[PDB]
């Protein structure tokens, strides 16, 4: 009662042991033990006296007492199954409490149907509209209906009711009876250790009934959630079926049917690899299984031959015509049938199996991977290092191993190092090499099992003829004293005692050999267990799944042989001759001797021992009993180094592309080949079914040589079949594991610290898993909701602690809506519901509250019976809240409950132990007033002007306290620890109270938002009309943590919703949506299961982006970084004032107390932290695994085409809504393809737009001075500038093994990156045969040729369509000339560089060799000579050497060589002879960047009507031509192909918005070139008071027509030039019906992205009958960026009207153009062009002439560009367009002017220092446009050099200030003394916009 | 091993009279390289 109720699931086995103790402590109608029982009933136990109460219960009230042989009455123990199914105590009178159950729940349910379902159809209609389909109906009340309201669910709630019920009856045991209840049909006596059932008898202790419980509810949540229409009656009838057969069997046999389902387990790979393709593995893996489960079937004497056949039939039915997904599904729940019960003989005699069996090692093999181990080491620690390798390598023979040594080659072949033996001897006695010891104080804090001392049986167990030990490890260690973790090392490696008795359970063993355990462990793990090859698991997550994936992928191209190994028992079957070999090397790697082994030799001198037959027997004795053999679980991490060396060996013993994962024992091995490319499919699978089973069979002859019975039962084999982790893999795509986590949907969550809250956040989670994969994603919603209301319900009714006082269960109860309104709103803004919506389509985050918002939004404008609620959140009295609670999280409300009681557990329990102490100065690290101080830093870090919790919560977690806490909090929590420390009973009474009534307070708290409290006024209007989530979430935080800090209102936070923001819509065939930019395709591809290569794209696996954005006396790592993060962030990157580094310096300074005090004036080194959002923690612990599903997220084709933003770092400030976006659409994609399908569904687009936003919030940035002046107290134990080409080549050609700080640039920058590729290929030479300048070029070029993605990377983010493709293509530096193409190019570059610089190499050895350990600068030389003789010498051959100086002896050798021959200055050539230095590349970059920021001319060294047509075809102009459609975009180049180039609108030459009535004049002036008939002049769609009007002025016809889409409200501009010159004298039938009934030229224009198939035929629908109501010729605007639209369109258009001619234009920049183009019936022509998507075009070479005018009209339009941007003119036909159609003046002092204008904003900003908006974001902004749009009025006043580098900044680095030092013309200086940052200050509209009038300008005067 | 071959003969064929008579040919031999050459066949004569 008082603390600490008993769990709900158990967590320990259940053994037959103490079972049978009870039920024969009294007289209950073989054993392991027979010796008294009188002794134990009065061997003081009052158990013996309840169970005679039981008996005389039982006897005295059933009839069947005494009779003959018990054939009435008898007692089944023998797992009954079938029974508990029976109606043991099904009578229908359920208890009182289940039927309100029922009711409330199902009232609850049918009070919120309605509003649900319109919930999640509004969502849908807002994604794209109408998701969710099947090719039946679904609903919240269907749910409930079908899975709680349908059968087999009152049994589980049966024992949900006796769970409880025992539950309590040991709750008032612990507190110190019985409960009997006698009833018709059956008879129930519950004691506090053991429950009675009958009606067919039988018994079951605490651990039974609560496993039996947890199986009933779990297969009832299975089969119930099958009903479910998602995976439909397949699995229900298979798993319906398959439960009753196999409880039949098992009371048919005993414990003898779990080994069958052990069987059954691996049983379904068997099923499941039934793979038609590839032979012979079914009738492997399908036979062994079956005939292995007939074995272990006969083997307990069933039948012969009839009933074993029939019964292994009806076990193999269950499996036939099936998918694998439902295959996977249903193992994941064929484990159902609870874990059996254990009996410690059986345990002991397999592991006895496991003692000595023979010393039969092969000295070969064990030899041979002690090699590999030896060069994987090496090579391993000579990557990481970047040095040389181990002082000593070479101790044996061949010189060539000595060469390898005194080279320091980075690399040791495995094929070399086979050839050989002992490639090194790393064994001494003397010291230690490349480590230390002493560290991570992590562990220690830590506990594991521990035993007892010598004497155990008296301790472990009762039943003697003694003393007990209870011993702790933790509790021991914290109260140790003169802990030293190096002296116990050599305590231990020295002289042993008898004092060490290791027990069997999980093992344990004495104190001292598990601490030097744990501390050996740590070692390894922590410096050798870093280096690590063949296997990818560096990283957390992204890397363990974008791995496993992309092997599932390399598998199949558009080579597939798999097998794996698993099982536990590989683990105990080594032995000490066969490791001391790695042992022995290890251990003197490491120093110390003979360590690493120790283990095996004290099992060596000892026994262990899993209760105990005693005869007598107390002390060392020979046989349930182990005597000295491996270990379970101890130590495997060398296990893991051992099987990478002996899979490489046995690799690399045969020709095997070997790939490889592992994780603890289970391990999965790809193997590939190089198959010729023709072949069938069968072929290919068949060479790589050979060299796996090559692989395969020296794998297994390895393995036994090292001796592994490695056998059938372990190893499974296939083409496409990959396991790892539980998780198969089968075919590119991971399967759909969900179900087995669904059986997981518990009742009630772990008991520590239980409480409502923290139980639903379980389902959430269990949920969400559910969510990931499978099941559609609104049945998840409906279960969530479900389950929140069935527990809130369970837990309203029968409380644990149930109190018949309060009202507040009685105002719960008694009505639905309130529970309703309790289980429906986020649970970070109070109540029940984690993450309904949101995180439903990801698993990041953002901002909790603006979700939290956006859910409430959604449901209230959805309708779900709440308006008012929200008027209540916003007045709802503010919590008590403090500087502490809101630093130690942010983005919190401050609320009452939302800290569950655990967390106060686990903080009372950690401050406890910290409480206990006898160690080193440790003592210091626990001070009872730290949180005093705690709060105090929160105030004096947020008690300011401007306070941000992000950069709050990282400085006090990196600073002194910081890490304090850490410590103090890294310790366990496990109930036994917890436990034992509130056996120290001083926690306090008045927070015993607080957990005790927990749940009770919160819902009294949430009853208390009963119906609407006052709504203030201001609030009333404040948040009506629900506008955008952001400003209420603003205004929330504001509110609520107001009573503390008030007036100020914290902000710097809160990015969008993914859901709130974008709307998109999706495109299947002919679909036109909301008018115009991300997008995501899916072509018409069959899914997994078809043919390789029919899958229509090359697979390519995305995943969820996940990014780092990562880019000196002593330098290694310690709380050093600690402070150069600190200073970095508290700095802002912004703020440097005096005040603030001396603060900055003395948390510094307080914090690190590691080494001696830190008083330098200014740390150096720290770097900028706040111009970016690096900002977070984390990555700490083992693993994470369940990563995701992707079935249809595999041939998805992203790009980022259009406009998001510019040239650019945005840095993670854009990245994380851009990361949740592209999840976001992966998702809606996925779920709109979620359940079985196929290529049915056609070829679909995805288009979100992201125009729709109803507050944007543009980002700010400014600084504050923050003084309050206190502080913590501790002291424990802890010229030409071309230098940024040379480092911007250096990096980018670096990361090849982004065009920001590449735009102030020249041609040297691809100068030297030829320049460092060839430096490196050269060294790479060795003087193979390579004459100087065509072999070089040819070599260099093939090396380039590969490995794509950087280049990708480099092509996309610098060569873009702004200025710098145009300065690329005017050097010359790449070349155009079907090539539809842009990734060449890039590679061309970089050769041409590398040419460039052979020509410099022709004359000159200039360049000046640059690096970012003076041996790292004279090995440079060394390479960069090495390239220089290459080149230049061809007259002698030459021979490698060392790398310090002999390559330079041979330069000199060979220079006085070529002394006679040269092409050179003769006297250079010792000049020839005739280096840079730098600290870190990033770092140095950016600073001379930044420095370059001076008004300078480094620029200057970078320095109408004349389009045409290209005439298509004519009449009957038949010669279907290749289609060569080769095209961009092979995987995700960024975002640059046609986004940003706004400085041509300078030649549409007026000050209006639509602009576009130029490109009318331009086809006016084609038109005239051609004669037209009689004119209607029917313009479709558009027209928009646009071009069209200026067609009649050169063209008037009679009758015009106009159309537009009819929105919310007509040609504006038309009206308003010709109207007096006239006086003077989304659909698809409608609106084209509407045209019909209302010849001559029509005009049309629209865009969409990518659908191999027209939408608008519509429209040459109109024109045909147009014209038909001859020769009235189109207008039509398109554009081949998808080229092979724009000739299915040309093919499309071709159907009935000849001489086709397309007209390109003269206004759009450098980009893909948008030019203008001029049989039966109309869907069976649509079918000619469907049919001839494939093969079929009419312009083979025409795109010659498009393309070489493409590049014409780019230079033309550049050269205008500049004629505009200076004074001259495009006339002749601007008068032709003005016919039909700041105002400030000049002086020089317009920058006099600025000043002023300067100095009053600036007064303005140090005035405002001294719902709502922005502060100095606004008017900073404001100021800086005012000025955009004074110095475009004053342009022609103008320093012109000025002029030009303004003209680059709108081009992209946008507005540099002019003016940058004359701001000094005091006060205006020192009220603010930033006004240099502030000086150092891009929208695209904007940019059109200021292009315009720059050009309106120009042209006026 | 006998309903391995069973089954997979079941999932590979139609034709009654030669499931038939393969099943036949599968439940009396106790040859096993002729279960491995029924295997082979069988799954071969699928077309
Ligand atoms: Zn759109
Ligand atoms: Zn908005």
């Amino acid at each position: 009662r008082e603390i600490l109720l008993p769990e709900v699931h158990l967590n320990s086995p259940i053994v037959k042991h103490k079972l049978y103790y009870y039920i024969l402590l009294g007289n209950l109608p073989g054993p392991l033990h027979n010796q008294n029982w009188n002794q134990i009933a009065h061997e003081e136990s009052n158990l013996a006296q309840r169970l005679v109460n039981v008996r005389n219960f039982l006897i005295t009230h059933i009839p069947d007492l005494r009779k003959g042989h018990w054939q009435e009455y008898v007692n089944v123990i023998l797992w009954p199954r079938i029974l508990p199914l029976i109606p043991d105590f099904k009578i229908n009178d359920q208890l009182p409490l289940l039927k309100n159950w029922d009711k409330l729940v199902k009232e609850s349910c049918s009070v919120i149907n309605a509003g649900t379902s319109q919930c999640i159809q509004n969502l849908s209609y807002g994604l794209t509209g109408r998701g969710n389909l099947f090719t039946r109906d679904i609903d919240l009340k269907t749910v409930v209906a079908a899975w709680h309201d349908s059968d087999w669910k009152r049994i589980s709630d049966f024992w949900i009711m006796i769970k409880f019920q025992m539950r309590q009856l040991i709750v008032r045991q612990t507190d110190h009876l019985i409960t009997y209840i006698e009833n018709r049909e059956g008879i129930i006596i519950i004691t506090p250790e053991l429950v009675a059932l009958f009606n067919t008898l039988t018994y079951m202790t605490f651990e039974i009934v609560l496993m039996v419980s947890d199986m009933y509810e779990g297969r009832h949540n299975i089969l119930s959630l099958c009903t479910v229409s998602t995976y439909l009656n397949p699995l229900k009838k298979r798993i319906t079926y398959l439960l009753s057969l196999v409880d039949n069997l098992a009371f048919q046999i005993g414990d003898a049917v779990y080994n069958i389902i052990a069987l059954l387990e691996s049983f379904v790979y068997a099923q499941l690899q039934m793979s038609d393709p590839i032979p012979e593995l079914r009738g492997q893996f399908h036979a062994f299984v079956c005939s292995e489960i007939l074995d272990a079937l006969r083997g307990t004497n069933s039948f012969t031959q009839d009933e074993l056949r029939t019964v292994t039939t009806n076990l193999i039915s269950p499996f036939q015509d099936l998918t694998p997904d439902l295959t996977a599904e249903l193992l994941c729940i064929m484990r159902l049938w609870g874990h059996p019960m254990l009996t410690a003989s059986q345990a002991a005699g397999k592991v006895r199996e496991s003692m000595c069996a023979g010393k039969v090692l092969d000295f070969p093999t064990i030899m041979k991977t002690l090699a590999f181990f030896h060069t994987i080491l090496i090579n391993g620690y000579r990557r990481k290092h970047h040095g040389v390798w181990p002082p000593l390598n070479l101790p044996g023979n061949a010189s060539k191993g000595l060469t390898e040594l005194m080279n320091d080659n980075t690399e040791i072949s495995y094929e070399f190092t086979l050839k050989h033996w002992k490639e090194v001897s790393l064994i001494k006695f003397k010291k230690c090499f490349d480590a230390d010891a002493g560290e991570e104080l992590s562990i220690f804090m830590k506990d594991k099992a521990i035993s007892a001392p010598k004497q155990d049986w008296m301790s472990v167990f009762r039943r003697s003829l003694p003393n007990p030990f209870n011993r702790r490890l933790l509790l021991n260690f914290l109260g140790d004293d003169k802990f030293d973790p190096n002296v116990e090392l050599q305590y231990v490696t020295s002289g042993h005692d008898d004092t060490f008795c290791a027990s069997y359970s999980f093992a344990k063993l004495t104190k001292r050999m598990r601490s030097c355990q744990v501390i050996a462990e740590s070692l390894l793990a922590n410096h050798a267990g870093k280096l690590m090859k063949e296997n990818g698991v560096v990283m957390n997550q992204l890397s363990l799944t974008k791995s496993l994936l992309t092997m599932s992928q390399i598998g199949i191209i558009s080579a597939a042989s798999f097998l794996t190994t698993d099982l536990k028992k590989y683990c105990l079957q080594w032995r000490y001759q066969t490791i001391i070999p790695f042992a022995q090397s290890l251990n003197r790697m490491y120093g110390y001797p003979h360590l690493f082994e120790w283990i095996h030799l004290r099992l060596m001198r000892s026994t262990l021992y899993v209760f105990n037959p005693p005869a007598d027997t107390s002390q060392f004795d020979l046989d349930i009993f182990i005597v000295s053999p491996g270990i379970e679980g101890l130590c495997q991490k060398a296990w893991t180094m051992i099987s990478i060396a002996v899979i490489i060996l046995s690799a690399t013993e045969s020709g095997t592309r070997v790939m490889s994962m592992v994780q603890g024992d289970n391990q999965a091995i790809a193997v590939t080949t190089r198959v010729p490319r023709s072949l069938p499919t069968l072929e290919k699978k068949t060479i790589a079914f050979r060299s796996c089973n090559l692989f395969f069979e020296r794998l297994k002859c390895n393995n036994f040589g090292l001796g592994h019975h490695l056998k059938e039962q372990e190893t499974i084999i296939s083409s496409h079949f990959f396991v790892y982790s539980k998780r198969i893999f089968y075919q590119g795509r991971i399967l759909t594991q969900a179900l087995k986590n669904a059986s997981k949907l518990c009742l009630t969550a772990d008991v520590l610290g239980e409480c409502t809250q923290s139980s639903c956040s379980n389902l959430a989670t269990t949920v969400m898993r559910l969510t990931e994969n499978g099941v559609e994603k609104d049945i998840c919603f409906y279960l969530n909701i479900y389950m929140t209301i069935k527990q809130l319900s369970y837990d309203i009714i029968f409380p644990q602690v149930s109190i018949p006082g309060d009202q507040i269960t009685l105002e719960y109860i008694n009505n639905p809506h309130l529970v309703s309104r309790l289980a429906l709103l986020p649970s970070q803004l109070g109540g029940l519901n984690y993450l309904s919506c949101s995180r439903l389509f990801n698993r990041n985050i953002g901002d909790p509250v603006v979700s939290a918002v956006a859910d409430l939004k959604r449901l209230i404008k959805s309708g779900c019976m709440d308006y008012w609620i929200l008027y209540n959140l916003l007045g709802r009295k503010p919590g008590n809240g403090s500087w502490a609670t809101l630093a130690a999280d942010p983005y919190s409300i401050n609320i009452e409950y939302q800290y569950p009681p655990t967390t106060a557990l686990k903080r009372h329990t950690q401050q406890a132990l910290m409480e206990l102490s006898t160690n080193p100065m440790l003592r210091g690290i626990f001070s009872d007033n730290a949180q005093a101080e705690e709060n105090n830093l929160a105030r004096f870090l947020l008690d300011r002007e401007v306070i941000f919790p992000r950069v709050a919560h990282i400085i006090i977690e990196q600073t002194s306290v910081g890490r304090r806490k850490q410590i103090q909090g890294y310790l366990d929590s496990t109930r036994s620890i917890m436990r034992k420390s509130l056996e120290i009973k001083p926690l306090s009474n008045r927070k015993l109270n607080e957990i005790l009534d927990y749940n009770i307070n919160y819902l009294a708290y949430n009853l208390a938002l009963l119906k609407n409290a006052i709504e203030p006024p201001t609030y009333l209007k404040a948040m009506t009309l629900e506008t955008c989530s952001i400003d209420i979430a603003r205004n929330l935080r504001k509110l609520s943590w107001a009573p503390l800090l008030g007036g100020r209102n914290l902000e710097g936070l809160e990015t969008p919703d993914p859901i709130e923001i974008t709307a998109g819509a999706l495109i299947v065939g002919s679909g036109y949506c909301e008018q115009c930019f991300t997008w995501f395709f899916l072509p018409s591809g069959i899914e997994i299961g078809g043919d390789p290569r029919d899958n229509p794209p090359i697979r390519v696996p995305y995943i969820g982006s996940r990014t780092d954005e990562r880019r000196y006396i002593r330098g290694a790592s310690s709380s050093l970084k600690a402070v150069l993060r600190l200073a970095g962030v508290y700095i802002w990157a912004f703020g440097d004032t005096l005040e603030n580094w001396i603060d900055a310096l003395d948390l510094s300074h307080t914090r690190v107390n590691i080494t001696l005090e830190q008083l330098q004036s200014l740390t150096p080194l720290p770097t900028s932290a706040n111009l970016t959002h690096r900002l977070d923690d984390g990555t700490t612990t083992l693993k994470f695994t369940p990563a995701s599903s992707y079935t249809f997220s595999s041939f998805t084709h992203i790009s980022n085409d259009e406009q998001y933003l510019t040239i650019n770092d945005k840095t993670a400030d854009s990245n994380i809504i851009y990361q949740q976006l592209m999840i976001t659409g992966l998702g809606i994609l996925e779920t709109w393809n979620n359940p079985p399908i196929n290529r049915t569904f056609e070829e679909s687009t995805l288009h979100l737009h992201t125009g729709a936003s109803c507050c944007v919030r543009p980002v700010d940035s400014c600084i504050l001075s923050e003084a309050l002046t206190v502080k913590p107290h501790i002291t424990v134990p802890y010229g030409k500038l071309t230098l940024l080409s040379q480092f911007t080549a250096r990096q980018i050609i670096n990361a090849i093994t982004i065009s920001e700080c590449m735009y102030t640039k020249l041609d040297e920058l691809f100068m030297y990156c030829g320049w460092e590729l060839l430096l490196e290929l050269s060294y790479q030479m060795y003087y193979l045969r390579v004459v100087g300048w065509s072999n070089i070029v040819d070599y260099s070029y093939m090396i380039l040729r590969r490995i794509p993605g950087a280049a990708l990377n480099n092509l996309a983010s610098t060569l873009s369509h702004p200025k710098l493709f145009r300065r690329a293509i005017n050097l010359d530096i790449v070349a155009p000339l079907a090539s539809l193409d842009y990734i060449k190019m890039s590679v061309d570059a970089i050769l041409w560089g590398c040419k460039r610089v052979i020509n410099v190499l022709s004359n000159g050895g200039d360049l000046e060799l640059v690096v970012t350990d003076r041996s790292m600068n004279l090995i440079a030389r060394k390479l960069t000579l090495l390239s220089l003789i290459h080149h230049n010498g061809l007259e002698l051959p030459k021979i490698k050497g060392f790398s310090p100086d002999e390559k330079c002896f041979a330069l000199t050798e060979f220079l006085r060589k070529v002394v006679n021959s040269g092409l050179s200055s003769i006297e250079n050539l010792s000049n020839f002879m005739y280096a840079a230095f730098a600290s870190n590349n990033y770092y140095l970059t950016r600073k001379l960047l930044n420095s370059i920021r001076d008004t300078e001319s480094g620029q200057v060294a970078v320095t109408c009507t004349n389009d045409y047509i290209i005439w298509i075809i004519e009449s009957n102009a038949n010669l279907e031509k290749y289609p060569i459609p080769n095209s961009p975009e092979d995987d995700s180049n960024f975002h640059n192909f046609k986004l940003n180039a706004p400085s041509h609108h300078t030649l549409r030459p007026l000050g209006l918005s639509s602009t576009a009535w130029y490109k009318g004049i331009s086809c006016c002036r084609y038109l005239e070139r051609l004669k037209l008939p009689q004119g209607d002049h029917l313009y479709i769609a558009e027209g928009s008071g646009a071009s069209m009007t200026i067609i009649e002025y050169l063209f008037p016809g009679r009758k015009i027509y106009y159309n537009s889409l009819f929105s919310s409200g007509m040609p504006t501009q038309f009206i308003e030039s010709v109207p007096y010159k006239l006086w003077q004298a989304i659909g698809m039938t409608a609106c084209v019906e509407f045209i019909i009934n209302r010849c001559s030229l029509v005009h049309v224009d629209l865009e969409s992205s990518a659908s191999l198939n027209q939408q608008c035929l519509s429209k040459p629908i109109i024109n045909a009958i147009i014209t038909a109501t001859p020769h009235g010729v189109l207008i039509l605007k398109y554009s081949w960026l998808p080229f092979t639209r724009f000739s299915t369109l040309i093919t499309f258009l071709w159907c009935y009207f000849e001489r086709i001619t397309v007209l390109r234009s003269t206004y759009s920049d450098p980009a893909n153009h948008e030019v203008y183009l001029i049989t039966v019936s109309q869907a069976t022509g649509m079918a000619m062009t469907l049919t001839d998507q494939g093969f079929t075009l009419i312009s083979p070479e025409r795109i010659n002439q498009y393309w070489d005018g493409h590049l014409k009209q780019e230079r033309i339009v550049a050269e205008a560009i500049d004629k505009v941007v200076l004074g001259e003119n495009a006339l002749f036909n601007s008068s032709d367009n003005e016919l039909i159609l700041e105002p400030v003046a000049t002086f020089i002092e317009f920058e006099q002017l600025i000043c002023t204008m300067l100095t009053t904003h600036l007064k303005e900003i140090i005035d405002i220092t001294r719902g709502l908006l922005g502060k100095i974001s606004t008017i900073v902004r404001l100021l800086t446009e005012r000025i955009l749009n004074h110095t475009i009025r004053n342009w022609l006043i103008l320093p012109p050099s000025l002029r030009m580098i303004v003209k680059q900044d709108l081009e992209f680095g946008i507005f540099r200030i002019t003016s940058i030092l004359n701001s000094d013309r005091l006060i205006a200086q020192l009220t603010a003394g930033y006004i240099r940052k502030l000086i150092e200050g891009l929208t695209r509209p904007i940019q059109k916009q200021i292009w315009k009038a720059l050009g309106c300008v120009v042209y006026c005067h | 091993l006998k309903i391995t071959l069973e089954q997979l003969a079941k999932d590979c064929i139609s034709k009654p009279k030669m499931r038939e008579e393969y099943l036949l040919k599968i439940n009396q031999a106790s040859s096993e390289a002729q279960l491995i050459d029924l295997k082979k066949a069988i799954i071969r004569s699928a077309i």
